[PDB]
């Protein structure tokens, strides 16, 4: 069961990182956008992935929101996959 | 070592266009953004635009009129700002800076002075300035050197290749009939002169001309 | 877009004193404000980042404070080397923006000018030019008046002055008056004087020289 | 397992779209409502469906909130169905 | 409801010059502000949408700027054909609203 | 081709009510909203309400007094605004516009001028205006045409069916004892006249009357 989870966990980190980069790439050039520096963008992707998203940061551009949906999806899927495996194992 | 290298000067005729540069060095990442800031004499800093070489995308300041087009060249680590159809208004110093994507500009370029004029480039004339024969001297002595008939700005006057720095005043140039004129000054102990050679290295980027001129006592 | 208000534009402080420059945001920006120093003819220099975080290579004299919309850059015990233009810049919302700027200005003890007159160079004369220069150095206040006399007579034509901004070596000022004639106009006048009138002395400081 | 998921994924897109349309339809006429143009409404439905909802947009009218509940429910159910199948398959 | 303040009401500029009309929102509206031109006896005409996004069929002389509550419509090198009434309109919160108007004058 | 067609004019007696129209064309979607904007002479634009034909729902501006009721007709692609019990206050030009649900009005109608008066419709009288016999002429010549005794506004004066456009001034009408009067003008080279026919087409929607009047030299 450490494979079905382990795999997802990889994809998750890859998405979080790529997402944080693409968001800053997509949001810049957007007047009033606040998702425009890497560090906080990484924090943004994680709170989104885990689907918590406090709203302190979020995207305002199309591609930013497209990056968003992918991060959310990857997130749900990953965490659900790790939970499925972790549950089964027990 | 110096991280961003920008051409000291660039002359341009109204309506014409120049492509400034900025070559990097030191650490480089894919998260790096190169920015360009305009600064007219007397006034403050004005963000112009930014670019991410490790992708190529660039955004520009929407308040000001767009007169630039950013580009980068991964291999040579050089960013290029293309300024088109210039006017007196566009004349100013332009700095490029490196931003690690964290929001602040850690390091900046020396900036390229840009002048938009119909005038022609003219290297400066460097004459010496030694005390008049009857100048009673004291614990210290003042020597200098005149730099006139040059255009456009700027020029860099050092003393003894920079080894002589303490006691130097380089007055702001004054324009008159399309030619700039300024004078630098240096004070050293009366003793140290003229036994110890004192020269003023003068550089004028717009003409790729640097000149030396030793300051010895008058005949 | 965010507006950075930097006021006052000039700050006058006494040496060793503590000085504070303030920057106000048109809207809350947390702590995404950064400070830069720029000396006469230099390029900007990061002083403080993120409002308070320090920077290596920067005197512990420099510090930052604030959050939201009100920020302060501080200097404990100012000094000549600190004379410059300070700017604040924010990275909260795109596109980054800059403060109008705030010029620091140190007020020192009155100093008298060091005048020095110079005859034109032969190298120049050899080209039909005659530039008699005069230096009014390291004085304070910066207010000063220079006068040109030819053979005892006041001259006003051909004289170009140039002043320097406050010096970051000793908080003083200096000026450069340059009378430029043709070799001819120069070849027909005995002595050239250069008088300096400064708050440090009621009577003017003069320097002359005869062409022979 | 590509049927139990595939099915839900259909319903999801159908709901997201219909939701985005009904929200703008329901929110307009509501002073101060900000969920009143299609594009952002579609972004709203997705951040709701995935249950992230940063709060940059949300409904303020009854039917808007009724559209909301359906979108959320469809969302949980869909994503949970896709995760169940995706987990099993592994 | 959102209030769009357009001031000054009249702008006097010299030909070829650059002119700027400003529109201020009673509250932050991001970039949901749009510009319209209306010449004497004509109907309104979309100039700029979403504050900066251009529009086909409109001179590159026209540009927009701003976000939140402060917006500017610009014209580089005004000219006779530009004499009209400019309005700003927002679509951030319902119901859409209009600016009082700003008459250009060469 | 023109996307929103609105009736140029509509007269109404105080207390009465008119049902304006707006027929569409071009691209149509279920996300389309048709808006109505009121505009009194001199003053700016005022949103009145909106409707979504592909559903039929309509919302109205709650600040102003509700004097309208929107409806649409899917098949004929026509939106209808019913304005009831009118007063002098309600007189103005009303534009309909199409909004793609994205917030801005891409295209607008020509607008329907509406007048709330007890007065009666009166087609205009179009008299010519050729220079007086002793009018020395120069490189150019000015001809025109008088339009008076008409009510209510508006009227559209074109020259040679619109082919003659350069050099035309149509002065704003002036009201006097319930009848409007205005004059248009046209300048052409002295040579081109009267060899080349010059007519002023004058249209008055409130009476469905368009008239032509050739401008030839006086006897
Ligand atoms: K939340």
């Amino acid at each position: 069961q450490w494979r079905a989870a382990g795999a997802a966990t990889v994809l998750l980190v890859i998405v979080l990182l790529a997402g944080s980069y693409l968001a800053v790439l997509a949001e810049r050039g957007a007047p009033g956008a606040q998702l425009i520096t890497y560090p906080r963008a990484l924090w943004w992707s994680v709170e989104t992935a885990t689907t918590v998203g406090y709203g302190d940061l979020y995207p305002v551009t199309l591609w930013g929101r497209c990056v968003a949906v992918v991060v959310m999806v990857a997130g749900i899927t990953s965490f659900g996959l790790v939970t499925a495996a972790l549950a089964t194992w027990f | 070592q110096v991280q961003l290298q920008q051409p000291g000067a660039e002359l341009v005729k109204p309506g014409a266009s120049v492509k400034l540069s900025c070559k990097a060095s030191g650490y480089t990442f894919t998260s790096d953004w190169i920015h360009w800031v305009k600064q007219r004499p007397g006034h403050g800093l004005e963000w112009i635009g930014e670019i991410i070489p490790s992708y190529g995308r660039a955004n520009y300041n929407e308040k000001i009129q767009k007169k630039a087009t950013l580009t980068a060249d991964k291999s040579s680590s050089t960013a290029f700002m293309q300024l088109s159809s210039l006017t007196s208004e566009d004349s100013a110093v332009y700095y490029c800076a490196r931003e690690r994507g964290d929001g602040y500009f850690a390091v900046w370029g020396a900036g390229t002075t840009v002048t938009v004029s119909s005038a022609k480039t003219t290297p400066p004339s460097v004459y010496p300035l030694a005390p008049g024969s009857a100048a009673q001297t004291n614990s210290m002595v003042t020597l200098g050197c005149l730099v006139k008939g040059y255009f456009p700005e700027p020029v860099t006057v050092t003393w003894n290749s920079g080894s002589l720095s303490s006691g130097v005043h380089t007055f702001p140039a004054v324009l008159q009939s399309d030619l700039y004129t300024l004078s630098s000054s240096v004070t050293v102990p009366s003793s140290s002169w003229p036994s110890e050679t004192v020269t003023c290295n003068v550089a004028h980027p717009a003409s790729s001309t640097k000149v030396d001129k030793k300051i010895v006592p008058r005949d | 877009d965010i507006l950075l208000t930097q006021s006052p534009a000039i700050l006058s402080v006494s040496p060793g004193e503590r000085v504070s420059f303030s920057c106000r945001a048109s809207q809350s920006i947390g702590t995404d404000i950064h400070w830069y120093q720029q000396r006469t003819n230099g390029s900007p220099r990061l002083l403080i980042k993120y409002a308070s975080e320090s920077i290596s290579g920067i005197p512990s004299r420099f510090s930052g404070s604030g959050s939201g919309t009100d920020f302060t850059l501080s200097i404990n015990s100012v000094e000549s080397e600190d004379i410059a233009n300070y700017y604040c810049q924010q990275s909260n919302r795109w596109p980054f923006t800059f403060g109008s700027g705030t010029k620091l200005e140190i007020k020192r003890a009155d100093a008298a000018p060091t005048v020095s007159i110079f005859p034109p160079s032969s190298e120049q004369l050899t080209s039909g030019g005659a530039s008699v220069v005069c230096f009014l150095n390291n004085f304070y206040p910066k207010d000063i008046n220079v006068k040109w006399k030819i053979d005892g007579s006041e001259r006003q034509n051909g004289v170009l002055n140039s002043w320097t901004d406050q010096d970051s070596k000793d908080s003083t000022y200096s000026m450069s008056s340059t009378l430029t004639l043709t070799k001819d106009e120069y070849e027909r006048h005995n002595s050239y004087t250069c008088e300096a009138t400064h708050k440090t002395s009621t009577s003017p400081i003069v320097k002359s020289f005869n062409r022979n």
